[PDB]
């Protein structure tokens, strides 16, 4: 159903949209996962500390 | 606050936990002694006196 694979081969304003979004939401993603990690470090800091 | 106990890592009072238990203080203080005990006594006794003054 032809005409939306000339669309979605090509592009311009709502597919540059679209990747300046698939792209700031893997970088929330990403800054999220690097606010967990913190979050078990600091968990593992407690333990030994705790265990001082 | 901490809650009833509190959230769940546990949280951080194995740091607060371990080294309070306790005060310490340490009161490195107030033994008691079990002291310590001397010995008894050297003769024979010897004869000149008393043996004819009685």
């Amino acid at each position: 159903m032809d005409k939306y694979l000339d669309q979605f081969v090509k592009a311009p304003p709502a597919i540059k949209f679209g990747g300046l979004a698939f792209v700031v939401g893997a970088l929330t993603a990403a800054n999220f996962f690097m606010v967990i990690q913190p979050t078990e470090e600091e968990i593992g800091w407690a333990v030994a500390e705790r265990r001082k | 606050c901490e809650e009833p106990p509190a959230p769940a890592p546990p949280p951080a009072k194995p740091k607060a936990a371990a080294a309070v238990p306790v005060k310490a203080a340490p009161t490195e203080t107030g033994a008691q002694a079990a002291p310590s005990y001397s010995y008894v006594y050297n003769p024979v006794g010897k004869r000149d006196p008393f043996r004819s003054p009685i």
